[PDB]
């Protein structure tokens, strides 16, 4: 359990959040607020 | 002590049979009344060591079914036989008394291979241990295929004659009384497993809103044949079952548990988890253990299943809500013997007991209290007996108890859940508004 | 037998680092008709865990009609919890060998055994701030009600 | 080792060594004085006193909020000397309740 | 809480009252205890410890919906919650019979990021002492705490370079770590770390 | 006790109901209120 | 979308994570069976000795005292047990017994192909003892000449005198009738005249799969010889016979 | 007396369960469904705007039958799942 990963191992266990996910990224660079920017460090 | 010479033993034949991992006697004796007056008495005599483990005591009439009020006493020790009728002062009557022991032979070797057939060694007293003078007396061993002695006399009229199918003795033209300086050892054939339960405790839960009694049963097995020697060898147990020596074998595969007559939702339970290799067909629940259970193994398991209730309660005739209920004492593998049992009975929340019977005498009776499943005031009612000495299918009996149950107290289990639920609004009520 | 050094045995307060106790075995010898004391001196108690870490020399402090008693003075217990062997095993050749150990587990110091925060002297100026802040932040509170 | 073998005995570690007494008197004392002057700053020099005081049934409420904040206190210095956790857990339990319904009521009352 | 295992590392024993993170037990133990004395339903406690993050997965869907029910209207929270109620990443380390510190160390994770936001964003004492207390609690169910003592300051720093510093954020941050640092020093097992 | 094909079916239809009112919700909430 | 995303995350989780670690499926378990024997028909304050990734299971369903388990916090603790498991039999004898252990039990997948089991997790045991052990174990010796790590017959003297090795092998070519054994994970042929025989430890459980078994240490001789001349004595007891030889030995001290 | 006891447990009728074990899941969803039709007007009363004394008794008048309801449901649900009373 101490390695990387490659990309099929994302798509596996999330489904078709793996490509909104950037999108929600940008969508939240669009218009930054106080919490918007805790969110994105997160990401 | 000794009783007071009262009768003569004019037969005395005994008969010992071996053959089910439990010695079983079974004395048929004419008696003699001496001339005096009517006594109305018998004393039995046990050695102090086999009195220890003695399990039932029965004495009846040839003629007559009808059994008699035989009980036990409370270093020779005695057993009280009690007439209905006073014997005549000189009158000749039959008898036959049974008596089943809960000790079986030491294997003698004590080391034998998974494959060898092992000999069992036992230890009793060859010339008749009574309390009255005797005339006659004959001993016969049955139940096994070859006997051998052990140390045997030298003098030739204490020596066994060999059957085909028994190894009797020679009949004693006179006996003194009290004569317990022989002590024969006699060693014979057996190839059962020799099962012992250590501890049983079963629980039965009665139910009236679903009409279900459950069982649930909590064995302590322990094999007592001879142990193996070179340890054990899994290569050897799996080449010898593939060919057809799977015959009397003394090791426990598989055992055959009898439960009632309609049983469903049946489990079998370890300590570690689920056992998977159970099978219940019609009126019997086969089981297998998780390794095969040798010489001086432990095997600590949990069985239960359920029943309909319409099979052991009775409502009373002159109200209707007295009960009768009668929960059978014991049911388990065909042939074992316990060393302890605790009956539990958990009747509903608010029943009240009135009477109690059993057909085996117990050694400790109980009344508690036990909370379960939405319990939210005094739980059930649990009535716990303690027997000390059963064996598996000859003490067969059905612990009668005598209850009431008011549907005033029926009707208030859905109620003490309402109170909760209540309570617990108007909380949440209070907790809203201030 | 080893036990407290007060008397207290074993099962009723577990043993604890740095603590005192005190072991007593008796020994007997059989000249062919009845038992007697058994005087040598060359007997040695061990506390081991893996490797000795107590290696006493036992001493005559009892008397029976058959058996004499050897027992070690009180003893600090070692300064590390573990599970440790008392073992005194008499093997000189000659004479018959004899063997008897036990493995008792030997715990930490819990919470509750430490040594209180005012009994060391160290820190008194510790509490002394704490009790003057909470004070000061009462009548702050006070106060603060109470003015225009 | 046939015949006997050594004696040996633990040798412990020294303990760490407390401070003596007078420097921690002296250190106790300057707090002590320290509390005791901010107290009288408080009173008399930054002249901030007891200009409004509650009456009624807002000095009641008072009293109540008053009796809470110490009663909090009065269970920490209770629990430092030794008292069960949940104990502890209770004696709060059954305080904030009437306490937290008390003050808010005066908060609100007063202001 | 002093327990001394001498059942395992047989010849050195094992200290298991400051080698353990004594969070996951104590919950296990309180619903037990809730579920046998509260409401009369004596359950062993290998179903409870089996059951326990079945359960404990609905409290951490509620955690994101109140959660995400502040970077965006309510409507855009359900969505979230239905979103981590079935989703394999977290369904891998949270099956029925998995009994491991993340089954409740997620929850809790989600939770104390609320208070955060709620405390950041309103600038209140209030919402920052329930941080921290969620805070404490994390820190002793598991040891992935120095993931928020790493990630909200992070958050804090990235306001201060934007130019947006405020009133809010002192207060709200102070209060935070002056409470959460002093109540995450009670973990026997994190001792001095937290400065050290 | 319940089989497992059974409780397949019975998380498959917990799933699409949730994810069918969750849409619901979004809908009514979307159109009635004030943007 | 949002439709494919349930029937997605439900058939991953009906298929990949609902998994039980402790039965294989394939219902085989012979882990419960062999913690249950330890716990039924071995005395409560007996020690077992196993590699460390099985502590907790012994703790938690059989019940005993172990000797390393998986919080690994000591790493020595760990290598005198990986050094026990990978040297000859008449050290491994004398490393387990001043720490008193009753029981060894090892894994092995060779008959139904388990892939887990204890013999090709040996290089890491090798790895983990060499490391402060150096003269003692090389991991130099246990490949064979042209460098390979092999089982069958053209292996290395080291490994076939090792500990887990003639643990894990006992009775296995002589379990198919013909005389050839196959094992299954290493697909490597095996032959009676190959495993020696263990003569300081002795078999006292093995599961119906030979997946798990559970070996005992012997109790040291009472006259005082090694264990290993008994052994040579009962094995070889008619034909070893010499007339005459004044021994070789250092004077009477 | 055995004897008697025994003579007196055949004698009399047998038992008859008050409500048959296998049509118990129907008043389980039955009931179910009435104790949530009901105790949802609990909260929207309490919820709602009104009077105290008014609110307080359209509050107990219909959370009593909701409590009688849900405490007669949970016991037909219990031993519908297999754990009896
Ligand atoms: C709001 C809550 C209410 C409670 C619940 O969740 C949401 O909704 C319940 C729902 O209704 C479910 C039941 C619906 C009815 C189903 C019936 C089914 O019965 C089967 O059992 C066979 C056995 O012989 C029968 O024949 C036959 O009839 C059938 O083949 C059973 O196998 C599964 C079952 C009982 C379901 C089990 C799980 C539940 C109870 C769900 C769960 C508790
Ligand atoms: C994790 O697990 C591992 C493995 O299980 C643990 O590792 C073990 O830890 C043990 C304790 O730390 C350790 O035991 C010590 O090993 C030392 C090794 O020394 C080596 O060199 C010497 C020569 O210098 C060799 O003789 C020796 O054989 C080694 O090769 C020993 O030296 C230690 O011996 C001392 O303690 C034992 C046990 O009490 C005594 O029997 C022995 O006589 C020594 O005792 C002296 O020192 C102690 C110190 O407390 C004194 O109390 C005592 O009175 C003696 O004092 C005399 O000597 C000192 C020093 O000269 C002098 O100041 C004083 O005045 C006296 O003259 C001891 O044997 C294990 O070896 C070690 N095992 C391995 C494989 O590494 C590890 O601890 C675990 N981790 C944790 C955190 O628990
Ligand atoms: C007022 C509300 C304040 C609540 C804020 C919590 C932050 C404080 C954390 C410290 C409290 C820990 C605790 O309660 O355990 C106390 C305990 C018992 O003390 P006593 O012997 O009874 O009395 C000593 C007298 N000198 O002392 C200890 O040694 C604790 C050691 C570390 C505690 C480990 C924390 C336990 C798990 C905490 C989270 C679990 C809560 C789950 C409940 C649901
Ligand atoms: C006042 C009255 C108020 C009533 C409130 C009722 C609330 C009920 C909530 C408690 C439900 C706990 C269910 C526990 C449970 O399911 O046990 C698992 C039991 C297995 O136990 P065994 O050891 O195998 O026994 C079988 C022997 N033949 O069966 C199951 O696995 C089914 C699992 C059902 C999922 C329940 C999910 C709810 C989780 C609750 C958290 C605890
Ligand atoms: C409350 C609604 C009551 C529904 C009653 C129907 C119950 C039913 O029929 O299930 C039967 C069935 C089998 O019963 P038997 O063991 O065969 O007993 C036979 C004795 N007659 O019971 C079960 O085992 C079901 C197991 C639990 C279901 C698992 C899914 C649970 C989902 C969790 C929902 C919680 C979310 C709510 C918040
Ligand atoms: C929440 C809604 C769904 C709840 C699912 C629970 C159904 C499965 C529960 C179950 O299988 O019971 C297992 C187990 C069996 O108990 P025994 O130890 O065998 O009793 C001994 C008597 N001889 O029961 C439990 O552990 C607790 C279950 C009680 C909760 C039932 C409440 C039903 C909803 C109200
Ligand atoms: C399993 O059953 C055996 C048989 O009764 C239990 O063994 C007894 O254990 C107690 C305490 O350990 C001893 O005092 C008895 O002497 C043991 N009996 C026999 C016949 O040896 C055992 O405790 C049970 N439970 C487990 C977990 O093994
Ligand atoms: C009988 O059982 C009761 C109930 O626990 C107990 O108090 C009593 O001591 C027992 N008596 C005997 C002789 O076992
Ligand atoms: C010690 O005991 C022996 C045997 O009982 C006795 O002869 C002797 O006098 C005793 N000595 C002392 C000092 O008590
Ligand atoms: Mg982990």
């Amino acid at each position: 359990e101490h390695q990387p990963v490659s990309w099929p191992a994302f798509f596996f266990d999330t489904h078709f959040l793996i490509w909104l996910f950037p999108a929600g990224v940008f969508l939240l660079f669009l218009d930054l607020k106080d919490e918007h920017v805790f969110v994105i460090a997160y990401s | 002590y000794e009783p007071p010479a009262t009768w003569e033993n004019v037969d005395y034949k005994r008969t010992i049979d071996v053959s089910n991992a439990y010695i079983s006697e079974t004395i048929e004796i004419t008696i003699k009344n001496i001339a005096s007056e009517p006594a109305t008495e018998y004393f039995t005599a046990f050695e102090s060591g086999i009195f220890s483990k003695v399990s039932f005591f029965s004495a009846y009439f040839t003629n007559e079914a009808t059994f008699l009020n035989s009980q036990l006493l409370a270093e020779i020790r005695y057993g009280i036989i009690q007439f209905p009728n006073a014997i005549s002062p000189q009158e000749e009557v039959s008898l036959v008394i049974k008596s089943f022991y809960n000790t079986v032979g030491i294997p003698y070797p004590e080391h034998v291979g998974m494959s060898e057939e092992q000999h069992l060694l036992w230890e009793t007293n060859r010339l008749p241990l009574s309390a009255y003078d005797t005339k006659k007396a004959s001993f016969t061993l049955i139940g096994s295929s070859s006997f051998e002695e052990y140390h045997p006399p030298n003098d030739e009229s204490l020596l066994g004659k060999a059957n085909g199918n028994s190894f009797e003795f020679g009949p004693w033209e006179d006996i003194p009384r009290f004569s317990s300086n022989e002590t024969l050892a006699i060693v014979y054939s057996h190839n059962a497993p020799l099962n012992q339960v250590v501890n049983l405790r079963r629980d039965i839960w009665l139910s009236h809103w679903a009409s279900t009694i459950q069982f649930e049963e909590y064995y302590e097995l322990t094999n007592k044949a001879a142990k193996l020697s070179k340890g054990f060898s899994r290569l050897e147990l799996m080449k010898q079952i593939q060919t057809q020596n799977m015959r009397q074998t003394h090791f426990v595969t598989v055992l055959d548990m009898l439960l009632p007559e309609g049983a469903t939702d049946h489990y079998f339970t370890d300590l570690v988890g689920l056992v998977s290799t159970s099978h219940a067909e019609r009126d019997h629940f086969f089981i297998r253990p998780r390794f095969p259970i040798f010489g001086g193994w432990n095997y600590n398991f949990t069985v239960g299943w359920t029943n309909k209730l319409s099979d052991f309660l009775h409502v009373s005739s002159g109200s209707d809500e007295k009960f009768v209920a009668s929960i059978p004492i014991l049911n388990g593998p065909p042939d074992t013997v316990y060393d302890n049992v605790e009956l539990s009975v958990f009747l509903p929340e608010g029943a009240e007991i009135f009477d109690i019977d059993s057909p085996v005498p117990f050694t400790n009776v109980s009344i508690e209290t036990q909370k379960s499943y939405f319990d939210l005031n005094k739980g059930h009612v649990k009535l716990t007996f303690s027997y000390r000495n059963l064996i598996s299918q000859v003490a067969n009996g059905q612990v009668l108890i005598k209850y009431d149950y008011p549907k005033s107290s029926f009707f208030k289990k859905p109620l003490s859940i309402a109170c909760y639920i209540f309570t617990a609004l108007m909380g949440v009520f209070v907790l809203k508004t201030l | 037998v080893h036990s407290h050094a007060d008397g207290t045995s074993y099962d009723e307060e577990p043993y604890k680092i740095k603590d005192k106790v005190i072991y007593s075995v008796g020994f007997s010898e059989w000249n062919g008709e009845e038992w007697l004391p058994h005087i040598a001196d060359d007997i040695q108690f061990e506390l081991r865990q893996v490797d000795p870490y107590y290696r006493l020399t036992l001493s005559p402090s009892g008397n029976d009609s058959e058996t004499q008693y050897y027992t070690t003075g009180e003893f600090i217990l070692p300064d590390r919890h573990g599970v440790f062997t008392f073992l005194t095993d008499y093997r000189k050749i000659g004479l018959s060998f004899t063997t008897d150990k036990d493995v008792k587990a030997i715990r930490h110091l819990a919470n509750d055994e430490y040594p209180r925060s005012w009994e060391i002297s160290n820190s008194w100026v510790y509490i002394s701030a704490i009790c003057g802040v909470i004070v000061a932040w009462i009548f702050f509170v006070v106060s603060f009600v109470t003015t225009s | 080792k046939f015949g006997i073998k050594p004696e040996i005995h633990h040798i412990f570690h020294a303990e760490p060594k407390r401070v003596a007494k007078p420097i921690a008197v002296i250190f106790v004392l300057i707090i002590f004085i320290t509390i005791l002057s901010l107290i009288v700053t408080w009173l008399n020099s930054c002249a901030a006193a007891f200009n409004n005081i509650p009456t009624g049934v807002t000095a009641v409420y008072f009293l109540g909020f008053i009796a809470t904040i110490v009663g909090f206190e009065v269970i920490f210095a209770r629990y430092y000397l030794g008292t069960s956790i949940f104990e502890t857990l209770f004696s709060s339990l059954y305080l904030g309740a009437p306490g937290l319904l008390t003050s808010t009521k005066f908060l609100r009352s007063f202001g | 809480l002093n327990w001394f295992d001498d059942r395992t590392w047989y010849p050195l024993g094992r200290v298991t009252g400051g080698t353990l993170y004594p969070g996951l037990m104590t919950t296990s133990a309180f619903i037990w205890h809730a579920l046998r004395n509260w409401l009369g339903l004596p359950i062993d406690i290998r179903n409870v410890c089996v059951l326990f993050a079945p359960l404990f997965s609905g409290v951490t869907a509620w955690a994101t919906y109140e959660f995400t029910k502040e970077i965006k209207d309510a409507s855009a929270g359900l969505l979230a919650a239905g979103f981590i109620a079935i989703v394999p990443g977290y369904i891998s380390r949270s099956v029925a019979g998995s009994y491991d510190n993340e089954a409740i160390a997620i929850t809790l994770l989600m939770v104390t990021f609320m208070f955060w936001i709620k405390a950041q964003k309103t600038g209140s004492i209030m919402h920052a002492t329930c941080a921290a207390l969620f805070y404490f609690y994390m820190v002793s169910a598991w040891g992935g705490y120095v993931f928020i003592t790493n990630l909200i300051p992070l958050h804090v720093f990235l306001l201060i370079l934007m130019g947006r510093y405020s009133s809010k954020l002192y207060s709200a941050y102070t209060t935070w770590y002056a409470i959460g640092t002093v109540a995450s020093m009670q973990i026997p097992f994190v001792g001095f770390l937290p400065i050290r | 006790m319940i089989s497992d094909e059974q409780l397949n079916s019975l998380a498959i239809t917990f799933g699409i109901v949730m994810m069918t009112l969750i849409v619901i919700y979004h809908a009514v909430d979307s159109t009635m209120s004030p943007k | 979308y949002l439709y494919l995303f349930v029937f997605h995350s439900t058939w991953v989780t009906r298929t990949a994570y609902s998994s039980p670690s402790v039965v294989l499926p394939s219902l085989i378990d012979d882990f419960r069976e062999a913690y249950y024997w330890l716990r039924m028909n071995s005395d409560e304050d007996s020690k077992v000795a196993a590699w460390w990734d099985y502590g907790y299971q012994i703790g938690g369903m059989a019940d005993r005292t172990t000797l390393v388990d998986n919080n690994t916090w000591n790493n020595t603790h760990i290598a005198i047990v990986g050094k026990a498991m990978a040297s000859p039999e008449e050290k491994s004898y004398e490393i387990l017994k001043e720490h008193d252990v009753d029981y060894v039990l090892v894994i092995f997948g060779g008959l139904i192909g388990f892939g887990g089991d204890d013999i090709n997790k040996f290089l890491w045991m090798i790895r983990i003892s060499e490391g402060i052990w150096p003269e003692e174990i090389k991991e130099r010796d246990f490949y064979t000449a042209e460098g390979e790590y092999r089982v069958d017959a053209r292996a290395s003297e080291t490994m076939r005198n090792s500990l887990l090795y003639k643990m894990s092998y006992k009775d296995f070519p002589q379990l198919f009738n013909g005389g050839q054994a196959t094992d299954r994970v290493r697909q490597q042929m095996i032959t009676p005249l190959d495993v020696p025989p263990l003569d300081y430890f002795d078999e006292v459980f093995t599961s119906e799969n030979w997946m798990v078994r559970i070996y005992q240490l012997k109790k040291d001789d009472a006259q005082g010889r090694t264990l290993r001349d008994v052994g040579e004595l009962t094995r070889s007891s008619t034909k070893t016979r010499r007339s005459i030889k004044r021994p070789e030995l250092g004077l009477r001290v | 007396t055995y004897e008697q006891l025994y003579k007196e447990f055949h004698s009399s009728k047998s038992f008859q369960p008050f409500i048959h074990l296998d049509t118990q899941p129907k008043f389980a969803i039955c009931g179910l469904i009435v104790t949530l039709a009901v105790l949802s007007s609990a909260l929207f009363a309490v919820g709602s705007k009104s009077s105290y004394i008014k609110k307080l008794f359209f509050y107990t008048i219909l959370s009593v039958i909701g409590s009688l309801f849900a405490g007669l449901t949970t016991v037909f649900a219990s031993n519908s799942f297999g754990v009896y009373v």
